[PDB]
RNA sequence: GUGAGGGGAGUGAAAUAGAUCCUGAAACCGCAUGCAUACAAGCAGUGGGAGCACCUUCGUGGUGUGACUGCGUACCUUUUG
RNA sequence: GAACCCACUGUCGUUGAAAAGCCAGGGGAUGACUUGUGGAUAGGGGUGAAAGGCUAAUCAAGCCUGGUGAUAGCUGGUUCU
RNA sequence: CAGGUCGAGUAGACCAAGGCGCUUGAGAGAACUCUGCUGAAGGAACUAGGCAAAAUGGUACCGUAACUUCGGGAGAAGGUA
RNA sequence: UAAGUUCCGACCUGCACGAAUGGCAUAAUGAUGGCGGCGCUGUCUCCAGCAGAGGCUCAGUGAAAUCGAAAUCGCUGUGAA
RNA sequence: GUACUCUGGGGAUAACAGGCUGAUACCGCCCAAGAGUUCAUAUCGACGGCGGUGUUUGGCACCUCGAUGUCGGCUCAUCUCAUCCUGGGGCUGAAGCAGGUCCCAAGGGUAUGGCUGUUCGCCAUUUAAAGAGGUACGCGAGCUGGGUUUAGAACGUCGUGAGACAGUUCGGUCCCUAUCUACCGUGGGCGCUGGAAAUUUGAGAGGAUCUGCUCCUAGUACGAGAGGACCAGAGUGGACGAACCUCUGGUGUACCGGUUGUGACGCCAGUCGCAUCGCCGGGUAGCUAUGUUCGGAAGGGAUAACCGCUGAAAGCAUCUAAGCGGGAAGCCUACCUCAAGAUAAGAUUUCCCUAGGACUUUAUGUCCUCUAAAGAGCCGUUCGAGACUAGGACGUUGAUAGGUUGGAUGUGGAAGCAUAGUGAUAUGUGAAGCUGACCAAUACUAAUUGCUCGUGAGGCUUGACU
């Protein structure tokens, strides 16, 4: 349940550390985002040396959120963290390694490559 | 906010034509054959055959 | 809305409530007829009731708890001593509630509790 | 159309094969009795009227005791009507029955009830109306109406202007539901989703118009 | 047993009658069944059980447990199909019945004593 | 209620002269009788006008009411109005 | 930082419990400090760490009584045919 | 003038001696208003303005920058039992 | 700052700074003005539940401002507009 | 000089809003030098001309100075069309995709933030789109009070001074319990051709009406390539709305436990009062969203611009004058809810009442005696119904409420007694004890004997059958 102004940690090593969400993309006056929606961020934490720089307006999609997801049997998954990892302005992943754990609302043609490199699809 | 027009008296009867009183139900009890309010005890202790004060 | 839920209010807050009804309770059974407001008559029985249902087995547990309840040595002793074994064959009733009219000062609806087999 | 009169009995949930769970309402149907029917020589329109459940005699009137005794079947705790047409029509007699065997699984219905009372009520319930700050120097104002018309032009209030009111207690249709299961030893029907009401108040099932 | 008797029928026509005993603060592993295309496999979860409801064909229960870092809780529906097999590996020795105070704990807090029969 | 207040009896020319008591107006508030009034829009009247009730010199009379209908936006002041 | 002396913010109250308050917070609290009793300064005067502040719920000149029925090219009102 | 248990204390919680339950009540448990308690995910996006709320809070020990009129800043910040 | 009519540093064609109606600075102090952070939150997205006091019903007591008179509807036009 | 102010007057006279007017403003049209490789008119269009609207800046001074009391924000709206999106078309300097321009169309929809008191504007990032206007520049007896415009103080400037401002800066009291109209809900009375219990038709009214993306047709038509469709299908979203509580959660001051201080119950043990429910951890029903499910689907009828068929006036031509068609998110239906006070008061099924006297005003006439029906209500136990009402269930031929018994749930190892320890404490008896509102049984307690209202066959005329 991400909105305006939520910060999140980057599960990816892109170079950035911490995102601020500025707007949920995907219709008008649509108010929040969960696992798979894509938003964009401005960055405030980041490595130095990277690629990615404090003060840049990026894309980025949702994978974890402390919220939760429901499942068709009726269960719902929670994590300890509100996650995103990065995209590029095609809107693909732009990373070389994922941190944590991630989940089945990326498997889409879209989000290959997260879980290909992630250790754990829980 | 108060009124323009003093109201008049044919109004204000018509307004109070809500305000009449009504009767209570009451009933000649058995053993003893005076008048009480219905479904209480008399004002001497009885209801239903039985006495409360010996 | 108020749906499906039980208990009163009486204008009180909760402990005035609790400390009012256990004094009626004890009250009633000091002197087995009590003339009180109608409401609290049919509160009574919900408080009342139950304390008379514990005091069917004589146990130190059970004397415990009746003594947590109504913080009254005489009302315990009179509890386990006399109207227990009088309803150990009553399965539940044990109170009477009567309309008795309104009250002078206000006007407000009264009633009679009684214990069924006072005398 | 032709349909079922019953009883709302509460709501749960059943797990398919895949393990997807499937919320449920639970409807019984105690078996509906013809009492009359209507023609176009006699009333100008086609329809059936059916009763269900019981009734002490003490409780029935002596008009509704002939109306019933016409018939040939017992007194119930409610009398309803369903509009038909001659192809519906053909099959159907005073004192013949209606059972849960009308409905097959997987068809699509609607569902009629009586929604549950919540008494007087306020903007903000009643109508979404939008709440003003609850600081930065508001007085006494925070669920209240607001403006309620414009000015001088046009100097009243409009009709159907949105207030404060008595709220929900009103008959309600709930249309495309799916029959989940048709029981008939038990005279139930299992139906997805939530329906209008409170437990144990009458419900009418009906298949759907949206065809 | 809050329900209307048609309801508690119609409910007891599902339940299982194969679970273990299983109270708070032990640690389990539960299968689940994954459907992936028409690939069905099974995959493990293994952590430690924080509440329980027993509400008849309404149970759950949640597990949680550390995975590379990330705390993650899941509630899982006991009669669901999807849940394969419940596995019981150490039973813990707790004093309440929901052990939501372990969320604020990590590792070496976080330890639960093990019950000594 | 050993109250307040009243009903008889009695005094007085008179008590509806009975004590904050000669006469006892109006605003205002009751009870009783007659007629009208619950499908119809506004300064409330005015010119017509059926019916009903009582009285009666029995009418081309009197008293009360006014279904229906034509016309009709208070008074004073100050103002070009 | 309590008593005591103040009066910075907010809600309530505004035909108030109150013709200036209550509640929650706030400042000083051995000093140019707070306070009781009794005295002194009187109206174009007094007093003022100065706001035209205060001088008996009254202050860019207190209150009371007299001149006095001040004056008003202004507003209102002005009674039977 | 002013006691007991804790307490640095005349602060504070509950009690003693001694005083009281505040001169309308009884029900109900709608909108809305006042005063409170809790609140999923987010955390100033509110608003003229973080207004109001929430938050910090004791004792002992360790440790503490720029700047400085060498007194301070300072209980800086922060940490332990 | 993603985005800064406010803030901070600098530039100097100062509409109309400037040296006891003092000029430029300054440690400490301020319920002083402006700006930015951490923590924290019902300020907000967007409100929900609960507790007390009113509101509502019954018995008793019993105000207020206002008021030419009222048998006191909509629309379009007219008309001291 | 007065912003420290005061009195008598004026809507005879200004600032706000209304009114008249329309110079100005905005929108439309006429002529057409020219521009557009030729070609005035695909699209622009000089020099000149004619109108419409009542948004702008103004003109006048008709209303209000014995008061019409606010620049923005908030909340809540309603209308116009000169249309921002979505729908239907003509032309094109229209290959396709796109665009330009004009015509029809008002059903629905139509951003969040940074700066500033701002309206406005600029900027960042979205969206199918972030339209233009009227409503006292809508809305302050609905909220606020940042700006302006009282009293304090300062700067620049002006004045000898009191003081002042095409200026700036810091601070600075927002009253009213709603009579009438209007509106949202909810009752009482009477009427509806004797009365009563139910079930109903529908004149009519209200609600709803939005839209993105992906796949398929098809990398096909088209195109030198780059790109890339019409029509016609499937799926899944955003916002909005409704109902519901099985699932996920919140709350749950009458449920369970841990624990601090103090007082008491004679004492230990065990408990209770007070401290925000003292604080802390959980939590049943009910309510509830952030949770679950469902909706705007499809189809008929008449049309708008526009496109026609046959066809003369006018031997040809021509959608029109006779005659016959197609055609839109728009209109009428269709979907949901209400609806006979629809005074035109409708329809169907069933049920109830059939007694005697006197009198004159010989009339659905008035007084006696005898009769109180079908039913309705008072009263009581109450409700998932509720301000009071109204509505639903039941009243001994009874499960309506409370209690009792059983179950379920929650909390979690009661008290007492035994063991092991110097002890704090731990284990056993035993998943025990206690458990508001839930499910099921059960007359133990309370729904008593009752009373009131409602009548006695329902006028006349005409017609069709009896």
């Amino acid at each position: 349940m991400i909105q305006t102004e939520t910060m999140l940690d980057v599960a990816d090593n892109s170079g950035a550390r911490r995102v601020q969400c500025i707007k949920v993309l995907g219709g008008s006056h649509r108010r929040y985002a969960s696992v798979g929606d894509i938003i964009k961020v401005t960055v405030k934490e980041a490595i130095p040396r990277a690629r990615v720089k404090k003060g840049d307006v990026m894309n980025a999609v949702v994978v974890r959120t402390k919220f939760g997801i429901r499942r068709p049997d009726g269960s719902v998954i929670r994590f300890d963290d509100n996650a995103a990892v990065i995209l590029n302005n095609n809107k693909a992943p732009i990373a070389t390694r994922i941190f944590g754990p991630v989940t089945r609302e990326l498997r889409t043609e879209q989000f290959m490559k997260i879980i290909s490199l992630a250790p754990e699809v829980l | 906010a108060v009124q323009q027009n003093r109201k008049s008296r044919s109004r204000r009867d018509m307004r109070r034509s809500h305000d009449a009183l009504t009767e209570n139900a009451l009933t000649v009890d058995q053993a003893t054959g005076e008048t009480h309010r219905r479904h209480h005890v008399t004002k001497d202790g009885f209801y239903r055959g039985r006495q409360l004060f010996a | 809305m108020r749906h499906r839920n039980s208990g009163v209010k009486l204008g009180r807050t909760s402990s005035h409530r609790k400390a009012m009804f256990e004094n009626l309770a004890n009250s009633l059974f000091e002197h087995e007829l009590i003339k009180t407001t109608l409401p609290k008559a049919k509160e009574l029985r919900r408080v009342a009731e139950p304390l008379i249902t514990l005091a069917k087995n004589d146990t130190v547990a059970n004397r415990r708890l009746a003594f947590a309840r109504t913080r009254n040595a005489a009302t315990v002793g009179k509890l386990f001593t006399v109207l227990g074994p009088r309803y150990k064959e009553r399965n539940g009733g044990y109170l009477r509630v009567l309309k008795a009219g309104f009250r002078a000062g206000d006007a407000a609806p009264m009633a009679y509790v009684e214990l069924v087999d006072r005398e | 159309a032709i349909g079922l009169v019953g009883r709302k009995c509460g709501m749960t949930r059943i797990f398919t094969d895949a393990g997807v769970s499937v919320p449920v309402t639970v409807i019984e149907v105690d078996p509906n009795r013809i009492t009359q029917i209507k023609t176009l020589e006699t009333d100008g329109y086609q329809a059936v009227q059916v009763t269900t459940g019981e009734r002490r005699e003490s409780r029935v009137t002596n008009a509704q005791k002939g109306h019933f005794a016409k018939a040939g079947v017992a007194a119930g705790r409610l009398v309803k009507e369903f509009r038909v047409t001659e192809a519906e029509l053909e099959g159907r007699e005073v004192g013949g029955t209606i059972g849960v065997d009308l409905f097959t699984v997987g068809q699509i219905v609607d569902v009629t009830g009586q929604s549950k009372g919540k008494g007087f009520q306020g903007g903000v319930k009643r109508w979404n109306f939008r709440t003003q700050d609850a600081t930065h120097g508001n007085s006494v104002s925070h669920r209240v109406l607001g403006s309620t018309g414009q000015n001088q032009t046009p100097g009243r209030v409009f009709k159907g202007k949105k207030m404060a009111g008595h709220l929900g207690d009103e008959r309600v249709t709930v249309q495309g539901l799916e029959i989940v299961s048709v029981d008939t030893e038990r005279s139930v029907l299992v139906v997805k989703g939530a329906i209008p009401g409170a437990t144990g108040g009458d419900v009418i099932v009906r298949p759907t118009i949206k065809a | 047993s809050g329900k209307h008797p048609l309801v508690q029928a119609i409910e007891n026509s599902q339940l299982k009658t194969d679970l273990p005993e299983f109270a708070p603060g032990d640690t389990v592993v539960v299968q689940v069944k994954v459907k992936e295309g028409d690939r069905e496999r099974l995959q493990a979860f293994e952590g430690v059980v924080i509440a329980k409801k027993n509400r008849g064909l309404n149970s759950a229960f949640t597990v949680r447990k550390i995975s590379s870092g990330v705390g993650v809780e899941r509630v899982f529906q006991t009669h669901s199909p999807v849940v394969a097999k419940i596995e019981v590996k150490r039973r813990g020795d707790v004093r309440r019945a929901k052990l939501y105070y372990l969320r604020d704990l990590s590792g070496k807090a976080a330890r639960i004593r093990e019950k000594l029969p």
